[PDB]
């Protein structure tokens, strides 16, 4: 047990062992992957759904951070909701003060500052969630940043969080993610989500896709997979 | 003296070296050099054995927080 | 004959018990025929008036 | 990690055309370009063949700037796999052995000695190179320096050495230390060899050589008791038991050196054991 | 540095018997080791790193 | 002077787990390719006895299904089952000397 | 032993603040070294960019930062703490420029950061930031300065003493390099830094594996050396 | 337990067992059932009786002309949250004369409940809430829990002995979607009946109803209003 | 013991945490301050862990005012925060009374802040012993303050590592009519006695208060006194 | 280490003797051979098959295992909340497998003297070895299986190494039963020691109905008893509680004097067996 | 290197002068193979191997265990090259 009781006392060995419980908490939640295509970022998140007593789209884990900034989370859902509200507050503050759109790098670093500050005070605890932010500024390119419960903000060409981070990352690694366009990337993401334990032991779940991209006009949208369900057909074809 | 050692063993380098080694560290160095010689099955202890034993051991113990 | 732990993550409860046992033994003047007791204490202030 | 076989596996035959016809400049330029273009992904198969491809044709180019530099320049490069250097030197030692000319082989042995220092993965080649170097000095009367080059030949440290050859070097080592009359280094080197290697079924030649050298050593030192047991070990071999003259002379030496030894308990037991041997009737004048 | 070596060497050269207890090893133990020392008249007691038990006295809490 | 050299045999690593799995699944009569790498990916925190149990439970899935052979699916099921067994293994954190 | 280490604002019986020592055990952060060197006209800092996975964008993985056109910074510690300390330094420098009209000096900046670490050390409200820090800067006609600031709340910014996993070997190598008299040019200084890193790490040192910041009186603008410059230095030292 | 005193400390399990104990505090409350249709959203509560001569405690609360709640947990926290919904509904109507959408209200409730779960020395509100509403986007039934997680649900049941009602609601989920008001309310009554032991059945004493619809304001029904609802419903045979 | 909390008494009436702070004191840097007939001399060592540490980059003797010099016991960062507070306090007195702060009064205010840090249950005192040299109304003053908030006047004293030897030294190696030069010689001599290892211009630094003004010695002057002398 | 009868005065060995383990150890073996059929267990069919394939199949054939090359399981820890069919399943396994069966409880190995417990453990394993086709059943592991007194630890260490280390198996199979698997954690539950961990769940609706039917076969029940409704009302009830429900229904039928019990007797028995529902707590209301 | 080389090849140790380590202890999580490792060492070295569970050495008779272990070490000295293996040593090596 040592001194691993609060995230403000430096435990035996430099590792606090307090936030390394928040990483375990993030490990509990289901997987959530994200891929930066040529013109946009595709957020593919699986949310485990007990079809019993559900609402076919309740408590979805995709949220809007900004008119152009989309996000995905893994871990505690309440912390995700609160920090999505915080990110919306930060984006609105930048929008009102600077008179133009917030760069994704600055938003990501400020949210990471919020997370890191919450990791420190004794009276508060680090968030039990890790998340991944995407945006496209038509002026210069596309931006993506993944932040952990410790507050480490790093970029990824493609990333994953949740219960299958390394498996999903290995699946992403063989994608020709250098050049292709987000349209086929949606199907790639769907089949990658399904290949890693779609419903093998857990009964049922739902797949949600978020999309920011130049062809999507650059704003943040939920991919309307209702059209021909091509990614869903691909994911179920991934059966073998 | 109990050791075997080759002729090329130069203890002066180690006695002059700045690391503040202890007598237990000296015994550890000797035993580790002998084990290095035995590991390569060579019949005698060489200088490079003493070098490898010296660098393999002597944990560098420590700061201005006290000053 | 000292201060006893007044609650927390633990307690002694046995120093006081040995005290009250000795206290009964000398209080009950158990066969006080040619038997006497003597005790020494460093810095009497730490001692208590129970004995 | 990528192993760009397709980029070089067909280009080497192309270089083979220009190589045998004698021009070979395009070949060496091509290979020095390829080395940079494939090694960056740990391409051991490509390197272990391009390196021999350049150095071998530089060997038969009969141009020696082509040989020495195309080894020592590429030996110093970053991120080189140990296998690549090992595969180049196992071919370079052959090119050493096929040059009989003294200066031509001399440049190459110097280059290989320079590039192979301290690197364990080539130690055997360096040793195999070193021996050749010593031989040249012996062919040129330079016994003293070759004594030093076999002194730096510390055979036991090359753990990659095979069983027989590690002993095999020691024979030449003690031979040269005896040549320069360096009895102290002769002794320290000769202490190293283990006698259990003589229980091997195919050690008889090395057995006789080692005993001949140790006999010379202790004979200078006067250790006649040791000489007697050395000659008994020589004598008790099937290769000598079957040839009359050789074991006759071996028994002569045995009896002469047991007689020469100062008296002690061990000497007495040696006399008692020797006197019981039947074959002494072949030399009755010494049995007397 | 040789504290235990030199104590052992002194014990070996002399007729003493060398008992050793490390300070990390309550008062009953101290009385027992002293009694054990008494059993051999020329015996020697050695405590290793006694600082842990011999640190300055103040008002102790627990 | 009594017990000088200490040896720590930690939980088998990824390549160590693959080697142990290959050793244990060697003598079994499988059919077709066996993806040891996916198993090692899933078998986090497993010990050598855990991998032996994985092999055994694959064999028992085969024996129940009345297969004279074993397939990758049996190994998959066995890995999941031994994982649920390790769920019971509420192993307390262990510390060296 | 236990008890004088559960809370920061408690002294040990020997007077030792346990928690400040504890904070030093995360400055290790296996993978970074941060060698700093001063030369007659330059100040160089170099760090070991240990990329753990391929999918990350290498640009974001950087660990050197700048808040002054003539001041460069390199951190060594837990990444979120490092970035928070960098943001605090940026805040302090921005305040200094807005107040005094000119940018904060390197010595004053590191002193302010160390004072922040000190006030978080003395008060139990917050954990001190677990990361060490090095600036390089120029003082007017006075030269290049290299400064170090650590979670101890104190600074000594001196010459080198890389605050990385290879503490003692790197420090001794820098001492030995300066223990023998020699000149100090920009190329020689960067060569000394890279030789230190290579000898203490013994890796092949591919150009993407390290990241270098530098300042020089010839051009006081703190710059991060490009991978082309890094590889040119690597091949220069290799031969 | 070492790591189970407050919400600020994390367990090695990657969990905060204080939040879980808040969940147990919620299930300690009596069962409440919520279900919606395309026409109406209805919730029903099992009012725990205190004695044969004391009022059965109110478990359905009403703050909006179109929104209502049913609680299961400590009455203090539930009624504090009810006053909170009072405040938000009032200033929303004051700001832009708009009956506050239920979804955003539930999101605000979750956000405000999250704050105690991250701060030391403040208990999270150990109640579970079922929210029924009708807005310009549609009918809505939510649940809010002390873990601050909010969910939208067609059918749902929380509290003690809720599993049988949950199974019944799962079975009749295929029905509610086009069910009318009377069918929906009768199915909710039978769902609440599913929770009770064999000897305990639906009666006006322990049953409270709350209904919101596209043509009717949210209203609460009790003894004199529940009595017409219960009569005509199928009795419980053995 | 009663050290984990600062705002409680022990049964014997001791607040153990502050003597723990004093134990941190005298474990730090050795230093000696003496009062001569004319001036006041404070000397402290400069010896770091490695030769890389440019010691001139970190001064230890700090002039609070042109007439005040300050030295500490070894607790670096705490000394820095306290010296910043002392400088600001001296400035406040200098502007409020339009006169320079008295040495004794300056020490009083510094010890008052020290005492202010000796309360509450979530802070700790600066475990620093402070030696203050000053000139006031033509009189030289040497004062010592300690983390408990107490302060005293010393003709000569020392603190840091091996401080008892410095105490004995200033017991027999001192007389109140010492000249300034002989005062610096006594200071460097007790530094030699207390310190371990030789010193040069690099290893010591000294500040001297004279009634005209205070000044910290250049390292060259420090070597002039320490080397080629004594 | 052999048992020999010698001359009572001259001590000359004049007889060899069969090795004697201990009187208690000879008491542990099963001789009565109980009669509980596998059909008598309801709902546990999956767990029954697990135990059978783990224990009986290695006994009967050994060919289907060797033909694969597998090592048959040698340790089965069976567990669940009290009230399931754990001990019943162990009894049925003893009944059907015809093996020389070693039944015992964990406290039996505790004993008083310091070195005894290890000796009983070793001697029981030796007896199992000598009776070769032998089955060892351990009940209440948590009596000795507690994670890290000192002697209980010694006994459980002896059990650990006479079962996993230095040439175990041959033909001895162990079956373990407990209710407190969280107590045992690191020592015994190793995959090498107990290869199978068979969870005995809270009996299912249909499982509960089957349990009541099994226990009520001989009851001469009413021709119309709604077992499904009884199972519905008996949520959280365990198999032992369902048997108690049947017994209580029989008792209530006696108190009515009815020659056959009916459904109403079944609700009365259910009310009897159920808990007290505590009381209404004003905390939450 | 600790148990096989000193036994099979002592001459290195006596000439070089190294005191061979008396013994080595194996610790780790359950099921990591310490006992298996000991079994392999026992099986492959042609020698005299001694293995006993620690729990079994303890006997209820007065001082029987001390004489037991004394006689075990006496047998090991008698039957060199002998190897004694301890499993679950914490049975008797535990803290006082
Ligand atoms: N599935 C079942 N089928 C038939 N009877 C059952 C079943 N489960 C439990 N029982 C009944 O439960 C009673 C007790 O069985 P058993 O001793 O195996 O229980 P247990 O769960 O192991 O209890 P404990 O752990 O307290 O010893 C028996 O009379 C048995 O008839
Ligand atoms: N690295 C490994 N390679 C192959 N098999 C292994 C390995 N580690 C463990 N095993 C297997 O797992 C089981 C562990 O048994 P063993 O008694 O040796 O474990 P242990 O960790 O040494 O435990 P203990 O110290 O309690 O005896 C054996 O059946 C062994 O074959
Ligand atoms: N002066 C010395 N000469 C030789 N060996 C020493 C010396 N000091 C320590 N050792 C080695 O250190 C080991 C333990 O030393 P020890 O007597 O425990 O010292 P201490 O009592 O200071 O810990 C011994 O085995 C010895 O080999
Ligand atoms: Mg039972
Ligand atoms: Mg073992």
């Amino acid at each position: 047990t040592g001194y691993d009781l609060s995230a403000s006392t430096f435990s035996p060995d430099g590792r606090v062992f307090q936030v390394e419980y928040a990483m375990k908490a993030v490990e509990n939640s289901s997987t959530a992957i994200g891929i930066r295509c040529k013109d946009g970022v595709v957020f593919g998140v699986e949310k485990l759904v007990l079809s019993k007593l559900y609402e076919e789209g309740s408590n979805k884990r995709l949220f809007n951070v900004d008119r152009h900034v989309g996000m995905a989370v893994a871990g505690l859902l309440a912390d995700a909701r609160s920090l999505a509200d915080i990110a919306r507050e930060e984006a609105s503050n930048f929008r009102s003060n600077f008179g133009y759109n917030i760069p994704l790098k600055h938003l990501a670093d400020r949210v990471a500052m919020y997370v890191h500050a919450y990791t420190l005070y004794s009276a508060v605890r680090p968030f039990g969630c890790s998340f991944m932010l995407g945006s496209y500024s038509v002026n210069d390119g596309a931006q993506l940043y993944m932040i952990d419960p410790s507050g480490v903000s790093y970029g990824y060409w493609g990333c994953a969080i949740g219960k299958a981070r390394q498996a999903a990352k290995t699946e992403i690694e063989k994608l020709q993610m250098k050049e292709m366009t987000c349209r086929d990337i949606v199907k790639e993401v769907a089949k990658i989500i399904y290949i890693v334990h779609d419903e093998v032991k857990d009964k049922a779940f739902e797949l949600e896709l978020s999309w920011v991209g130049e062809l999507t006009n650059g704003r943040h949208e939920i991919v309307p997979k209702d059209i021909r369900e091509e990614a869903e057909k691909y994911a179920k074809e991934s059966l073998k | 003296s109990k050791m075997n050692l080759s002729e090329e063993v130069d203890l002066e380098d180690y006695v002059a070296r700045p690391d503040k080694i202890s007598g237990a560290d000296i015994n550890s160095i000797c035993q580790e050099s002998g084990m290095l010689a035995v590991r390569e099955n060579r019949y005698i202890v060489l200088a490079k054995d003493f070098e490898k034993a010296y660098k393999t051991v002597i944990k560098k113990d420590e700061h201005e927080f006290y000053k | 004959g000292s201060s006893r732990l007044e609650g927390g993550s633990g307690g002694d409860s046995e120093v006081q018990r040995t005290m009250l046992e000795l206290l009964n033994q000398l209080d009950g003047f158990e066969a006080t025929k040619n038997i006497k007791v003597i005790m020494a204490t460093n810095r009497i202030d730490i001692l208590d008036s129970a004995l | 990690e990528v192993d760009y076989s397709a980029t070089v596996d067909q280009r080497l035959p192309e270089c083979a055309k220009l190589a045998k016809e004698g021009r070979l400049q395009e070949v060496i330029e091509t290979l020095l370009s390829l080395e940079k273009q494939t090694r960056t992904a740990s391409d051991m198969v490509s390197t272990s063949r391009i390196l021999v491809a350049v150095v071998k044709m530089c060997y038969e180019a009969k141009e020696w700037d082509l040989l020495n530099e195309n080894i020592m320049l590429l030996s110093k490069r970053r991120s080189q796999l140990k296998q690549a250097v090992a595969k180049m030197v196992q071919q370079c030692c052959t090119y050493v052995e096929e040059i009989t000319d003294l200066p031509i082989k001399l440049r190459l042995i110097d280059t290989l000695r320079m590039v192979t220092e301290g690197k364990i993965y080539v130690e055997i080649e360096r040793a195999r190179l070193t021996k050749t170097l010593a031989t040249i000095k012996e062919q040129n009367g330079d016994v003293k320096e070759a004594a030093s080059i076999l002194q730096e030949l510390q055979v036991e440290t090359y753990g990659s050495m095979e069983k027989k050859e590690r002993v095999e070097f020691i024979l030449e080592q003690m031979r040269l230390c005896l040549a320069v009359k360096d009895y102290i280094r002769t002794q320290i080197i000769s202490k190293k060899i283990n006698t259990k290697f003589f229980q091997e079924e195919n050690t008889e030649k090395l057995k006789l050589k080692y005993y001949n050298l140790m006999i010379q050593l202790d004979q200078h030192e006067g250790s006649y008791l040791s000489i007697c047991k050395h000659y008994r070990a020589i004598y008790d071999t099937p290769c000598i038991q079957a040839e009359s003259e050789k074991w006759q002379q071996a028994l002569k030496s045995v009896v002469l050196y047991v007689i020469l030894a100062p008296f002690d308990n061990e000497q007495s037991d040696l006399v008692h054991r020797i006197s019981g041997d039947k074959k002494l009737e072949e030399i009755p004048k010494y049995k007397d | 540095c040789g504290k235990t070596m030199l104590a052992k060497a002194v014990a070996h050269h002399t007729t003493a018997a060398f008992i050793r207890v490390v300070g990390s090893e309550g008062p009953r133990m101290v009385r027992d080791v002293f009694r054990l020392a008494k059993e051999n008249a020329p015996a020697i007691i050695f405590i290793d790193e006694i600082d842990a038990i011999a640190t300055k006295r103040f008002d102790a809490q627990t | 002077g009594r017990l000088d050299r200490k040896i720590h045999i930690d939980l088998p690593n990824e390549q160590a787990r693959l080697d142990i799995l290959k050793i244990h699944a060697g003598p079994i009569t499988k059919h077709g390719e066996i993806d040891y790498e996916a198993i090692v990916k899933l078998s986090d925190g497993f010990n050598g006895a855990d991998l032996r149990n994985v092999c055994t439970e694959a064999g028992m899935f085969a024996i129940r299904a009345d297969h004279d052979f074993v397939v990758q699916e049996d190994f998959m099921k066995a890995v999941r089952k031994v994982a649920d067994s390790k769920k019971l293994e509420s192993k307390l954190d262990y510390k060296p000397v | 032993s236990a008890g004088f280490d559960r809370h920061i604002t408690i002294f040990s019986p020997e007077g030792r603040l346990y928690q400040v020592e504890y904070a030093f055990k995360a400055i290790n952060q296996g993978g970074l070294t941060s060698v700093a060197v001063r030369g007659k006209d330059c100040a160089v800092i170099v760090t070991q960019k240990k990329v753990p996975d391929k999918l990350l964008d290498s640009s974001t993985v950087t660990h050197l930062f700048k808040i002054t056109e003539n001041i460069g910074c390199v951190m060594t510690g837990m990444t979120a703490d490092s970035r928070s300390q960098v943001q605090r330094a940026r805040y302090e420098a921005a305040n200094w420029k807005y107040k005094y009209g000119y940018e904060i000096p390197v010595d004053m900046l590191c002193k302010r950061i160390a004072d922040i670490s000190q006030v978080y050390t003395q008060n139990a409200e917050m954990r001190p930031l677990g990361c060490c820090m090095i600036l390089i800067g120029i003082d007017e006609e006075q030269g290049p300065q290299v400064y170090k600031c650590d979670p101890a709340g104190y600074y000594c910014g001196f010459k080198a003493t890389a605050a990385g996993v290879k503490q003692t070997e790197s420090t001794s190598f820098l001492e030995k390099k300066v223990k023998k008299k020699f000149d100090w040019t920009f190329e020689q200084t960067v060569e000394t830094a890279i030789t230190c890193l290579s000898t203490v790490l013994s890796i092949d040192f591919k150009p993407s594996e390290i990241e270098v910041g530098v300042v020089t009186v010839e051009n006081p603008k703190f710059r991060i050396l490009t991978e082309a410059e890094i590889d040119a230095h690597l091949v220069a030292l290799a031969e | 337990n070492q790591y189970d005193n407050d919400v600020t400390v994390w367990s090695p399990q990657g969990r905060i067992h204080q939040i879980e104990y808040a969940m147990e505090a919620v299930k300690q409350g009596s069962a409440t059932v919520g279900l919606k249709s395309k026409t109406h959203a209805v919730l029903v509560a099992l009012k725990r009786a205190q004695s044969e001569l004391a009022a059965h405690q109110k478990k359905i609360l009403h703050v909006d002309n179109h929104i209502g709640i049913s609680i299961a947990g400590l009455t203090a926290d539930a009624r504090l949250l009810c006053n909170f919904m009072r405040q938000e509904c009032l200033d929303s109507r004051f700001v832009f004369d708009r009956p506050l959408p239920v979804s955003r209200l539930v999101s605000l409730i979750g956000s405000k409940t999250q704050i105690p779960t991250q701060r030391y020395g403040r208990r999270p509100y150990g109640v579970g809430l079922l929210i029924a509403g009708y807005d310009d986007m549609g009918p809505h039934i939510f649940q809010t829990c002390p873990s601050a997680n909010y969910f939208d649900c067609r059918a749902m049941s929380i509290g003690a002995r809720s599993q049988s009602a949950r199974t019944y609601l799962e079975r009749h989920m295929s029905e509610f979607m086009e069910c009318n008001l009377n069918e929906l309310v009768k199915h909710g009554l039978r769902a609440l009946r599913e929770t009770l032991p064999a000897e305990q059945d639906l009666t006006t004493k322990n049953v409270s109803i709350g209904i919101v619809g596209k043509d009717l304001e949210f209203t609460i029904y009790d003894d004199d209003d529940v009595s017409p609802f219960l009569e005509g419903l199928e009795e419980r045979p053995q | 013991g009663y050290s984990f909390s600062l705002t409680t008494f022990s049964p014997s009436g001791k607040l153990v945490q502050i003597e723990y702070a004093l134990a941190a004191v005298a474990g730090g840097a050795p230093s000696v301050g003496i009062k001569a007939a004319n001036g006041v001399v404070l000397a402290t060592e400069k010896k770091q862990k490695s030769i890389l540490y440019d010691e001139r980059s970190v001064h230890k003797v700090e002039p609070i005012t042109k007439h005040i010099g300050l030295v500490y016991s070894g607790m670096g960062p705490d000394y820095r925060v306290l010296v910043h507070r002392a400088r600001k306090l001296a400035q406040q007195y200098y502007l409020v009374y339009q006169e320079p702060i008295p040495t004794a009064q300056l020490v009083q205010r510094v010890a008052s802040v020290m005492q202010e840090y000796t309360q509450s249950g979530g802070v700790r005192p600066f475990g620093v012993s402070l030696l203050i040299c000053g000139w006031n109304e033509g009189r030289p003053y040497l004062f010592q303050s300690d983390p408990s908030g107490a302060y005293f006047a010393w003709k000569a004293t020392a603190h840091g590592k091996n401080y008892v030897n410095g105490k004995t030294f200033l017991e027999k190696r001192y007389n109140e009519d010492l000249e300034l030069e002989d005062a610096i010689h006594t200071a460097i001599l007790t530094l030699k006695e207390s310190f371990e290892g030789q010193m040069t211009e690099d290893n010591i630094e000294v500040g001297i208060c004279n009634e005209a003004g205070f000044r910290r010695l250049t390292p060259t002057e420090v070597k002039d006194y320490l080397a080629a002398i004594a | 280490g052999d048992l020999v009868g010698v001359n009572k005065d001259s001590y000359l060995i004049l007889e060899t003797l069969p090795t004697e383990y201990d009187s208690r150890v000879k008491a542990m073996e099963v001789d009565e051979r109980p009669t509980e059929q596998y059909s008598d267990i309801g709902g546990l069919d999956k767990q029954i098959q697990e135990l059978v394939e783990a224990i009986v199949l290695p006994m009967n054939h050994k060919e289907k295992f060797e033909n694969l090359g597998i090592q048959p399981p040698k340790g089965v820890l069976m567990y669940g909340p009290p009230g399931t069919g754990k001990t019943l399943l162990a009894r049925a396994c003893a009944a059907q497998t015809k093996a020389t069966f070693l039944k015992l409880a964990g406290p039996q190995l505790v004993q008083m003297f310091i070195g005894d417990g290890a000796k009983l453990v070793r001697d029981a394993f030796a007896l199992a070895k000598e009776k070769a086709p032998s089955i060892i059943f351990i009940d209440e592991l948590d009596a000795i299986g507690t994670k890290r007194d000192r002697e209980v630890q010694r006994t459980m260490l002896e059990l650990l190494n006479q079962l996993d280390g230095f040439q175990p198996n041959t033909q001895v199979k162990v079956i373990a039963a407990t209710n407190r698997v969280d107590i045992l954690d690191p020592a015994l539950l190793r995959s090498g020691r107990l290869d199978r961990k068979i969870e005995f769940p809270m009996p299912n609706e249909e499982a509960r109905a089957r349990i009541m039917q099994i226990h009520s076969r001989k009851m001469n029940v009413s021709p119309d008893v709604n077992y499904e409704e009884l199972a519905r009302c008996t949520d959280d009830f365990n198999g032992a509680q369902c048997k108690a429900v049947c017994v209580e229904a029989g008792m209530i039928a006696l108190r009515r004097g009815a020659t056959e019990l009916t459904h109403e007797d079944y609700m009365e028995g259910i009310l009897e067996v159920q808990a007290k529902k505590k009381a209404n707590l004003q905390y939450y209301a | 290197e600790v148990i096989e080389l000193p036994l099979t090849n002592p001459e290195l140790f006596q000439r070089v002068g190294i005191i061979p380590p008396k013994g080595c202890l194996l610790y780790g999580p359950p099921g990591t193979g310490k006992t298996l490792l000991a079994r392999a060492v026992a099986s492959q070295l042609d020698c005299n191997f001694l293995k006993v569970v620690s729990s079994s050495i303890v006997d209820k008779y007065i001082g029987e265990s001390a004489r037991l272990i004394r006689e075990m070490f006496n047998y090991a000295r008698d039957h060199q090259p002998c190897i004694i293996f301890m499993d679950e040593i914490d049975a008797i090596g535990g803290r006082r």
